[PDB]
């Protein structure tokens, strides 16, 4: 016994304050949004919107998500990429119809993939832009075998799922591009996370969807993981 | 022309390297090899407290060796009484990305900052027992990585900008600014007498500073990579470095050169933090290998090693009166061993 | 390159000693109150409150 | 299991050729030495493995560690029974080890069903519906842990309290189980063990099963992201194995047992004891088996368990 009496009842309140919080906080998910200057990062984000780091909120189906996008900061970011290895998705948006800027684009894809302390993480992958690439190569002014001429040897899959209405030569293009992405992620054969590709333009209103979706198929696995069942 | 001016520093850094070499007349293994060795020194936690939802990123100790302070992700500032493992304050943030503390010599104020590019400063004596932020300062332009006082009117500050600087509480102006380095400012430490401070900055670097100047006094190289934590000797003329390169090294003020390499060949994992002991004989350091360990500072030996982390150990400090040493990892538990 | 000449001129002039010198300072200072660590030399299980 | 007449006791014909033939003094040894030398080691490595190494408690552990000890105390008394069958169907041991040796090995063998069950159970939960808790978890595995451990320690009593070793002087043995009195199979016993027989397979049965082939309905269905197919692939095919070692080694020793307690109340002969005792042999193969279907297909135990020797 003692005169000291705030020593139960200050314990007690903020005891009952951080479990109202931690109750609130475990059923929220958290992403990362990467991109370059030429991206059309900032349309996505304003499209689904309904200093230091932006920071942008928004509920599918009764799910709460929080998104986070990095703003005024210098060129080198090897130090604060640290502060993000509990969340659960990078969403990488990469330009389409440059093809000089797009080297760069692989190269800082493949940094992203192998780093150490993110290595437990999955990567959505959009690819914006795609009517000017219809556009552009319908013009055919400008051939990709001045800067990947291994274009040149590619053929369209038996397996091609093409919208009705297309070329098969814009086609090829598309499934090209994709496949440059898709063999650099399965390079490692690391099997501890997955990359999900998808195409998409300036204006366009199913992106929720698709994170949604994409987010739960992360969680089973990781679930089936956690329980000795794979 | 820019061919003179670098012949002109070529000159000078030849000049300064032979007046570095020519005061290394011998290597203190030799004339430190003949003393009674400290033994084995073993500890136990005596207490754990709980509460964060997520990983702390740092801690302080108050001037009365028994209120503390510490901070996490989830956007929370805890203030502990760790006699008895009781809460007496916390207070939630306006972003949930924050770097470092601090606290204040007089046990009034508490100051916080992160990636929000701005440092806010709360005040915890109030008539209405409501902790309100009282002041916030901005004019950086980049992330916040360290932040001590100097008396309830001056906090000195580091960004990631390249740049250091003080500030004046009231009139929220900048008073004076640091400029030289070239890389992140990461780990700043204060002179025991307030006079003097030191900091290093990702460019195997590091540098002293005077507060009333604005110049560099001194500048010392050596490492092969970036530098974590710093601190000082108790007395006022040393300081230890820890680096990503696997190292400890310890530097003087008065012969500008290495003294002791603190390493082994079975590490190849970096530093986290570092700090001193009152009587100046037992350096504490914390690695990713998820563990510390313990040494001794004229030796160039091992003493010890301290376990029970099952993450990396990111916060580290030892006491004013020298009763007991504080740890937080990225597990979100905090540790107590004497 | 005028502000590093400028640095490495205002830096080479300064007074040195020898290591020898900063060697006995620090074995002293380390001497002098080694008897008041209360981790060197543990505190009596009475007096601590840990 | 065998009737006995009118204490002087007698037994029949068949019952004289089985207790001194070459079925249950030389083949039941070879299989219970092979089960005692092979799976002491591993359930006692799991059981390390669960108790000392482990970091955070998930409720698969909690489960896991419970189902292994339940093994343990299975196998424990073992070289008793050997012993016994190999000195020609004779107990020389005295009275409370032959009641000790029946209860432990009924109530554990029982204990590893509910457990597995159990299993099953939290995994459709986790599965079939994402969203959970892992602390109300952990606080609900312990107060079920707790459960059944109680309910099990309440159905052996009745094994304790009825004499269990009997003499015959034509054969001059003296017996631990093989023989009883016809005035308490027909009677007590009966209930007692079509109770257990339809109380502790059946429903859990129908648990799991469903519970199973809900989860690969849904695993196989046409409404999941097409990157992902190797793995779910992979796990289809652990949980039809998991369903193979559960119906194949229980299903045939409840059957028989049944069915022999049913010939000897309703007419009052008995010659089915010999596909008994080869079914509770193999019954009694999973304390061997399922270390390497629970515990070993996996990645990081395996890491675990090589660092802890």
């Amino acid at each position: 016994s003692a005169e000291d009496k705030a020593a139960v009842e200050r314990s007690k309140m903020i005891e009952k304050q951080l479990q109202k919080d931690k109750q609130v906080y475990r059923r929220t998910l958290r992403l990362l949004l990467l991109g370059a200057d030429n991206s059309g990062k900032s349309t996505i984000v304003k499209q689904m919107r309904i200093s230091g780091i932006f920071e942008t909120k928004f509920q599918v189906d009764k799910v709460n998500f929080h998104m986070f996008d990095v703003g005024a900061q210098r060129d080198e970011r090897r130090k604060w990429i640290q502060c993000f290895n509990d969340v659960t998705a990078i969403i990488f948006v990469v330009d389409s119809s440059d093809y000089n800027r797009l080297q760069e684009a692989l190269n800082d894809f493949k940094s992203i993939w192998n780093n150490r302390w993110l290595r437990t993480i999955s990567v959505i992958l959009f690819l914006n832009k795609q009517d000017l690439l219809a556009e552009k190569v319908l013009a055919g002014k400008s051939k990709i075998e001045d800067y990947f001429p291994e274009f040149a040897r590619y053929t369209t899959p038996e397996d091609a799922t093409p919208e009705p209405g297309e070329d098969p030569r814009v086609t090829r293009a598309k499934y090209f591009i994709r496949k440059e992405f898709v063999d650099i992620s399965t390079a490692s054969g690391d099997g501890r996370h997955i990359c999900y590709p998808h195409f998409t333009c300036s204006v366009d209103t199913e992106n929720a969807r698709r994170i949604f979706n994409d987010c739960k198929d992360i969680i089973l696995q990781m679930n089936l993981r956690e329980y000795n069942l794979v | 022309e820019l061919d003179q001016l670098r012949q002109e520093a070529e000159q000078l850094k030849n000049q300064i390297r032979d007046a570095r070499k020519a005061c290394a007349d011998a290597t203190l293994s030799q004339i430190t090899n003949n003393i009674d060795p400290v033994g084995r020194i073993q500890m136990r936690t005596r207490r754990t407290l709980r509460g964060h939802l997520a990983k702390i990123y740092a801690m302080h100790w108050g001037t009365d060796s028994r209120l503390l302070v510490s901070a996490s992700q989830d956007g929370k500032l805890i203030i502990w009484d760790s006699y008895t493992t009781n809460k007496v304050h916390a207070i939630p943030l306006r972003s949930s990305w924050v770097m470092t503390c601090a606290y204040a010599p007089s046990g009034n104020y508490v100051a916080c900052g992160g990636l929000d590019n701005i440092c806010s400063i709360y005040n915890l004596k109030t008539r209405e027992g409501n902790v309100r932020v009282s002041r916030e300062l901005a004019g950086h332009t980049g992330y916040l990585s360290c932040c001590r006082f100097l008396d309830d009117n001056q906090i000195v500050t580091s960004s990631g900008d390249t740049t250091c600087a003080l500030w004046d509480i009231e009139t929220g102006q900048q008073t004076t600014t640091f400029t030289g380095h070239t890389g992140d400012v990461m780990s700043l430490s204060l002179a025991p007498d307030t006079r003097l401070f030191v900091s290093g900055a990702c460019d195997a670097s590091a540098k002293l500073w005077d507060v009333r100047e604005g110049m560099c006094r001194q500048t010392f190289t050596g490492h092969e990579s970036d530098i974590n934590a710093i601190c000082f000797f108790p007395n006022g003329n040393a300081f230890a470095t820890g680096s990503d390169d696997a190292t400890c090294r310890l530097f003087d003020l008065r012969a500008d050169q290495e003294l002791m390499t603190y390493s082994h060949d079975n590490i190849i994992c970096g530093i986290t933090s570092v700090s001193f002991s009152k009587s100046g004989r037992l350096l504490l350091a914390g690695y990713d290998d998820f563990n510390c360990n313990v040494w001794d500072a004229l030796k160039a030996d091992r003493a010890g090693v301290l376990a029970g982390h099952d993450n990396r150990v990111s916060c580290l400090g030892v006491t004013d009166d020298g009763m007991a040493v504080a740890t937080g990892s990225w597990d979100s538990f905090l540790k107590i061993w004497n | 390159a005028r502000k590093l000449v400028e640095q490495l001129k205002m830096e080479a002039n300064i007074d040195r000693i020898k290591v020898s010198k900063a060697a006995a300072d620090l074995m002293a200072y380390c001497e002098a109150h080694a008897k008041e660590d209360p981790l060197l030399t543990p505190v009596p299980a009475s007096e601590n409150p840990f | 299991s065998l009737i006995g007449k009118v204490t002087v006791f007698s037994v029949d014909e068949f019952s004289a050729s089985v207790l001194t033939g070459k079925l249950t003094t030389v083949f039941l040894p070879i299989v219970y030495t092979i089960v005692f030398v092979v799976g002491l080691p591993s359930n006692g490595m799991a059981l390390w493995v669960f108790l000392f190494r482990t970091k955070k408690k998930h409720p698969a552990v909690i489960y896991m560690a419970n189902l292994a000890l339940a093994d343990l105390l299975s196998v424990i008394w073992f070289p008793l029974k050997i012993a016994y069958h190999i000195h020609g169907n004779n107990w020389i041991y005295g009275e409370a080890l032959c009641n000790v040796l029946i209860g432990f090995f009924y109530g554990n063998m029982y204990c590893s069903i509910l457990f597995m069950t159990c299993l099953s159970v939290q995994r459709y939960w986790v599965i079939v519906n994402p969203m959970g808790h892992s602390r109300k978890k952990a606080n609900i595995a312990i107060g079920i842990s707790l459960a059944i451990w109680l309910l099990i320690l309440l159905v052996t009593i009745p094994l304790y309290v009825v004499k269990q070793t009997i003499f015959i002087p034509a054969l001059n043995i003296t017996t631990c189980h093989d023989v009883l009195p016809e005035q308490l199979l027909v009677g007590d016993m009966f209930n007692y063990f079509l109770s257990l027989a339809i109380g502790v397979f059946l429903f859990p049965a129908f648990l799991t099963a469903s519970a199973y082939v809900l989860m690969i309905r849904m695993l196989r269905s046409s409404a999941m992201d097409e990157n992902s197919e190797k793995k779910r692939k992979r796990a289809i095919k652990l949980i039809v194995t998991v369903l193979a070692m559960y119906l194949i080694c229980f299903t045939p020793s409840n059957l028989l047992l049944v069915v022999h307690y049913f010939l000897i109340k309703s007419q009052g002969q008995s010659h089915v004891y010999a596909l008994y005792i080869v079914a509770l042999c193999l019954s009694t193969l999973n304390s061997c088996i399922d270390p390497f279907v629970y515990y070993f297909v996996s990645h990081d135990f395996r890491d675990h368990a090589k660092n802890a020797l």
